[PDB]
RNA sequence: GAUGGGGAAGCUCCGUUUCAAAGGCCUGAUUUUAUGCAGGCCACCAUCGAAAGGGAAUCCGGUUAAGAUUCCGGAACCUGG
RNA sequence: GCUUGUGACGGCCCGUGAAAAUCCACAGGAAGGAAUAGUUUUCAUGCCAGGUCGUACUGAUAACCGCAGCAGGUCUCCAAG
RNA sequence: UUGACAUUGUGAAGAGACAUAGUUUCUUUACUUAUUCAAUGAAGCGGAGCUGGAAUUCAUUUUCCACGUUCUAGCAUUCAAGGUCCCAUUCGGGGCUGAUCCGGGUU
C-alpha cells in the first residue's frame, strides 16, 4: 500500500519498551539490619537540673538523641520503649554535636513518675 | 435538515485556523534518515562509472522467481539433516564397512564470496548469481568482469538477502551453481541462456556507458519547460 | 495578594455579568456592539458583492 | 608595551551591551505562508519605549494561522502608527504606512523602513530613529528592486525582500544639545561602556599609539592603513581623504 | 555550568537550545490483574546562582542565672490529606 | 508640629526606571448530572498531619580586620523636652 | 594580503597542439550534488488539473493572468459542521467528502 500520514512535523523518539530488571545475582548477600532502632534513636537522658525541672513543672522528658533522628522516629522510640503518649516533641542541637529532644507527654502520663520509672533521679 | 446546520469554513488565509493536513512531506526526519536518502541522491547526481551501474541492471523478477524456483531444489544441509546424515553414516561405515559412502554425492549450490571466486577461476561453476546490494561493491565489482573472461554465464540479482535465504543465511554476497542431477539439466540451459542474454551479452556494451548524472525533478522540470520554450518560441 | 485569592470565595474574585473578573462592563458594552455590528455588516457584505457577480 | 583600549574591546567583559531592560529583539513576522502569497492582519496593541533605543517599538499582535493561539511580534514603530490599528503583512497588501510588503510590490518612490537584504531575515536595513529606504528602481527579470539606504549607497536586493511602508519614529532626536555630561552619561548609561573616552594622546606609550612626548602630540601621521595589525590601527582607519569637508557632499 | 555535539597531542577549550530520534501529565482501558495499552494533549529541553530582590501562614500576656514571634497560657492562621 | 505610611496629582528624561516561581479570573463547553429523588466541597461546621538545618552572645576607643583589650577601618533600623 | 597546488565535480560558446579529424589546457557563463549562509515547534515547494476571465480566434484554442480575509481596539480551539457510506443499532465509533491530483527536494 501507500505512507504513513504524520500529520506533525517533528519527529520524536518511538516509545519503546523499558524492561524492568531481573538480577542474575543477588545486590548485597544480607539486607542491612534497621540502621536506626529505637535504642539507637534515644541514647541518654539528659538529667542536668535545668532538665529535671522540665521534668518536675512542665511534664517533660529531656533525651539525648540521635542526630540521625527526626522528630517523628524520637516520638515513635519514645512511646516504645517507655509506654508513654507524646503530646509533641521538640529539638536542638546542642554545642558539642548531639540532639537534645523536649518531649512533652499527654496529660494522662505524669513524667516525673516515668522519670524514676527509668531510674534516673 | 433537523436543528443540525451546514456551516461551511473558510481556510482562506486570515481566517479559521488551518486544519490538520499530511505533513508527511515535510516532517524532520532523525539524521540517520536522511543520510542515507541523500546518499542515494548524490550517488545519482554523479556521473557513475560504468564497471559500477552495471550494476542497477538488475535480473528481471520473472527469469529470477524461475531462478529462485530452480536453486530451491538444491540447498545444503540443514541442522538435523546433517546430524541425521551422520549417524546414517557412522553406522553403515563404521560396521557396514561402507567405503566412507554410506551417503550419497550431495548436490547444493555453492556460496561464500571466496569460495566463489575460486570456482570460476577453475572454470567449475554453471552460474553464478551476484546480489547487487553489496555495500563495499569492491567485495563484487570485479565479478561480472571475472566471470566475463572465464565464460562463465552471471547474473546480478535484487536480493543479497534473498540470495541468504536460499542458504540459511541471514544475507549472502553470491550464490552458484555447478552441479546438477540430470533431472535439472534442461531448466538450467534455459535460465543460462536468458541470463547470458541479458548480462554475459550485454557485458561489453555496458563496459561503455556510464550512468547517473539524474536531476531531481524540481531541477528537471525547470529543464523540461526551459528547453521547451525557449526553442519553440 | 494573589496567594490569598485562594482563600476566598468565588464571589470575592467575580461579577455576575459576562466576562465578570476580566473585563470592565463598558469594554463589555463594547466588545457586544462591535460584535453586533460587524455580524450585520458581514451580511451585508456578501449579498453586495453577489450582486455584483450577477451584474459586472 | 601594553594592550590599547580598542583591542580589549573585543573580549567583551565590561563592553557587552547593557541588555535588562530591551523590549526584546525587533523583527519582522516570520515570512511564512500568509506573507509570502497573500496577507495577514494585526493589531498593533501598543507603541513603547526600548531602553537604549532611539526610536519607539511597535507591538502587534497576529493570529497564529496554524494553531489557535495569538503570536505576537516586535515591530519598530514607524511614524504614525498608533494604538489599535491594522496592520497588514503580505505580498498583495495595500500599500499603507505601517504595513509590510515585499520590495517587489511597491511603485518606485515608496519610503520604507526594517528593509531585509536577503529575504526573511526579519528585517535589516534602516531601523534607526528617523532613517529610511527608497526604492529607485526594479528590474521584473532576476526581480531586483533597487534602493538606496541612509548612508546614500544604493544597494539592489531581492523584490522578495521585505520593508514596512513609512518611515522610523523618533526623528529628529540628535538635534538637541546633550548639553551637559550627564546627559550623555545617561545615554551610555544604558547602551554599553564606551563613554568617556581618554585620549590616546593623553596617556603614555605603553597605553596607545599616541602615548607619551613632552608635549601632546600625535607624532606621525594619523592615517593608519587597511592592512595595520591590531594595536596599530588607531586615529583615522584607511582614510581615503581627510581635512574638513567644505563644498557640497551628497553623492553624485 | 552539565548534556548530543564541535576544537585540541592533551590537561581540557567552545556551545546551552546549541545542525540531537532529548521528555510527562491526565484519565480511560482492567474485573485472569496488575498496570500492559486504547485516546488526546505539552514540545516546555538540565541544573547552580539572593539569610537586603520575589515569597503560603501568629499574636498578645507570662516565664529563665542564661532561651523565646520558638517554652507556658490564651486566642488564630496557612498548607497538605 | 515630628517620624513614618499612604493617596490623588504635578516636574523630569537622546535616562521612561528587573525576572521567574506562584495565585486567581475569564473565554470556551468536553463531559456528568433529578422525582420518587439526584448534582453539589470556591457556603458553615467537623478529622488528621506539618519534617530537616540556624536560633547563645559581641557587632566594636576590648568579642570583626588592622601582629594587640591599637585614638584607624568596617552595611543598617528605632530616635523625647 | 597575493599566487600556486589540494578539497574540485557537470554542460555550452570562445581560445590553444600531433601540424583545419577531438584527447587535452585555459578565458567567458551556465548546472547542482561537494562546499558555504540563513530560516522554521522543517506547513503548504515544484509540476499538473479545476473552474472564471483579459485576450483574437486565422480551425479550436495558440496562450497569459488570476484561481475565499481591508469602514470598527469584537469573535475564530474539541481529527468540523454539513453530506455520504459502514458497525448490525445504544450510549458510542469508523471511512470518505468537506479540503483536486502527482513527485516525498523543509524553504
Ligand atoms: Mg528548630
Ligand atoms: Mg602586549
Ligand atoms: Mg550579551
Ligand atoms: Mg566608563
Ligand atoms: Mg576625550
Ligand atoms: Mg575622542
Ligand atoms: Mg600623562
Ligand atoms: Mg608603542
Ligand atoms: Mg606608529
Ligand atoms: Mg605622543
Ligand atoms: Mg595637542
Ligand atoms: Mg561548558
Ligand atoms: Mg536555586
Ligand atoms: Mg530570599
Ligand atoms: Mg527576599
Ligand atoms: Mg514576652
Ligand atoms: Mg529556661
Ligand atoms: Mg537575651
Ligand atoms: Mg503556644
Ligand atoms: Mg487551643
Ligand atoms: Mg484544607
Ligand atoms: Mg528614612
Ligand atoms: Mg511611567
Ligand atoms: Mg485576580
Ligand atoms: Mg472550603
Ligand atoms: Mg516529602
Ligand atoms: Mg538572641
Ligand atoms: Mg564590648
Ligand atoms: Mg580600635
Ligand atoms: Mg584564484
Ligand atoms: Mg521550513
Amino acid at each position: 500500500k501507500a505512507l504513513k500520514v504524520r500529520t506533525s512535523a517533528t519527529f520524536r523518539l518511538p516509545k519503546t519498551l523499558k524492561l524492568a530488571r531481573a538480577p542474575k545475582y543477588a545486590s548485597k548477600a544480607v539486607p542491612h539490619y534497621n540502621r536506626l532502632d529505637s535504642y539507637k534513636v534515644i541514647e541518654q537522658p539528659i538529667t542536668s537540673e535545668t532538665a529535671m525541672k522540665k521534668v518536675e513543672d512542665g511534664n517533660i522528658l529531656v533525651f539525648q538523641v540521635s542526630m540521625k533522628a527526626n522528630k517523628y522516629q524520637i516520638k515513635k522510640a519514645v512511646k516504645e520503649l517507655y509506654e508513654v503518649d507524646v503530646l509533641k516533641v521538640n529539638t536542638l542541637v546542642r554545642p558539642n554535636g548531639t540532639k537534645k529532644a523536649y518531649v512533652r507527654l499527654t496529660a494522662d502520663y505524669d513524667a516525673l513518675d516515668i522519670a524514676n520509672r527509668i531510674g534516673y533521679i | 435538515n433537523p436543528l443540525t446546520h451546514s456551516t461551511p469554513k473558510n481556510f482562506g488565509i486570515g481566517q479559521a485556523v488551518q486544519p490538520k493536513r499530511n505533513l508527511s512531506r515535510y516532517v524532520k526526519w532523525p539524521e540517520y534518515v536522511r543520510v542515507q536518502r541523500q546518499k542515494k541522491i548524490l550517488s545519482i547526481r554523479l556521473k557513475v562509472p560504468p564497471t559500477i551501474a552495471q550494476f542497477q541492471y538488475t535480473l528481471d523478477r520473472n527469469t529470477a522467481a524461475e531462478t529462485f524456483k530452480l536453486f530451491n531444489k538444491y540447498r545444503p544441509e540443514t541442522a538435523a539433516e546433517k546430524k541425521e546424515r551422520l549417524t546414517k553414516e557412522a553406522a553403515a561405515v563404521a560396521e557396514g564397512k561402507s567405503k566412507q559412502d554410506a551417503s550419497p554425492k550431495p548436490y547444493a549450490v555453492k556460496y561464500g564470496l571466496n569460495h566463489v571466486v575460486a570456482l570460476i577461476e577453475n572454470k567449475k561453476a554453471k552460474l553464478v548469481l551476484i546480489a547487487n546490494d553489496v555495500d563495499p561493491i569492491e567485495l563484487v565489482v570485479f565479478l561480472p568482469a571475472l566471470c566475463k573472461k572465464m565464460g562463465v554465464p552471471y547474473a546480478i540479482v535484487k536480493g543479497k538477502a534473498r540470495l541468504g535465504t536460499l542458504v540459511n543465511q541471514k544475507t549472502s554476497a553470491v550464490a552458484a551453481l555447478t552441479e546438477v542431477r540430470a533431472e535439472d539439466e534442461a531448466a538450467l540451459a534455459k535460465l543460462v541462456s536468458t541470463i547470458d542474454a541479458n548480462f554475459a551479452d550485454k557485458y561489453d556494451e555496458v563496459k561503455k556507458h556510464w550512468g547517473g548524472g539524474i536531476l531531481g525533478n524540481k531541477a528537471q522540470a525547470k529543464m523540461d519547460k526551459r528547453a521547451k520554450n525557449s526553442d519553440s518560441a | 495578594r494573589p496567594r490569598q485569592y485562594a482563600t476566598v470565595s468565588k464571589t470575592h474574585k467575580t461579577v455576575s455579568r459576562a466576562y465578570g473578573g476580566s473585563r470592565c462592563a463598558n469594554c463589555v458594552k463594547e466588545r457586544i456592539i462591535r460584535a453586533f455590528l460587524i455580524e450585520e455588516q458581514k451580511i451585508v457584505k456578501k449579498v453586495v458583492k453577489e450582486q455584483t457577480e450577477a451584474a459586472k | 608595551g601594553r594592550v590599547i583600549r580598542n583591542q580589549r574591546k573585543g573580549a567583551g567583559s565590561i563592553f557587552t551591551s547593557h541588555t535588562r531592560l530591551r523590549q526584546g529583539a525587533a523583527k519582522l513576522r516570520t515570512l511564512d505562508y500568509a506573507e509570502r502569497h497573500g496577507y495577514i492582519r494585526g493589531i498593533v496593541k501598543q507603541i513603547v519605549h526600548d531602553s537604549g533605543r532611539g526610536a519607539p517599538l511597535a507591538k502587534v499582535v497576529f493570529r497564529d494561522p496554524y494553531k489557535y493561539r495569538l503570536r505576537e511580534e516586535i515591530f519598530i514603530a514607524n511614524e504614525g502608527v498608533h494604538t489599535g490599528q491594522f496592520i497588514y503583512a503580505g505580498k498583495k497588501a495595500s500599500l499603507n504606512v505601517g504595513n509590510v510588503l515585499p520590495l517587489g510590490s511597491v511603485p518606485e518612490g515608496t519610503i520604507v523602513s526594517n528593509v531585509e537584504e536577503k529575504p526573511g531575515d526579519r528585517g535589516a536595513l534602516a531601523r534607526a530613529s528617523g532613517n529610511y529606504v527608497i526604492i529607485i528602481g526594479h528590474n521584473p527579470d532576476e526581480n531586483k528592486t533597487r534602493v538606496r539606504l541612509p548612508s546614500g549607497a544604493k544597494k539592489v536586493i531581492s523584490s522578495d525582500a521585505r520593508g514596512v511602508i513609512g518611515v522610523i519614529a523618533g526623528g529628529g532626536r540628535v538635534d538637541k544639545p546633550l548639553l551637559k555630561a550627564g546627559r550623555a552619561f545617561h545615554k551610555y548609561r544604558l547602551k554599553r561602556n564606551s563613554w568617556p573616552k581618554t585620549r590616546g594622546v593623553a596617556m603614555n606609550p605603553v597605553d596607545h599609539p599616541h602615548g607619551g612626548g613632552n608635549h601632546q602630540h600625535i607624532g606621525k601621521a594619523s592615517t593608519i592603513s587597511r592592512g595595520a595589525v591590531s594595536g596599530q590601527k588607531a586615529g583615522l582607519i584607511a582614510a581615503r581623504r581627510t581635512g574638513l569637508l567644505r563644498g557640497s557632499q551628497k553623492t553624485q
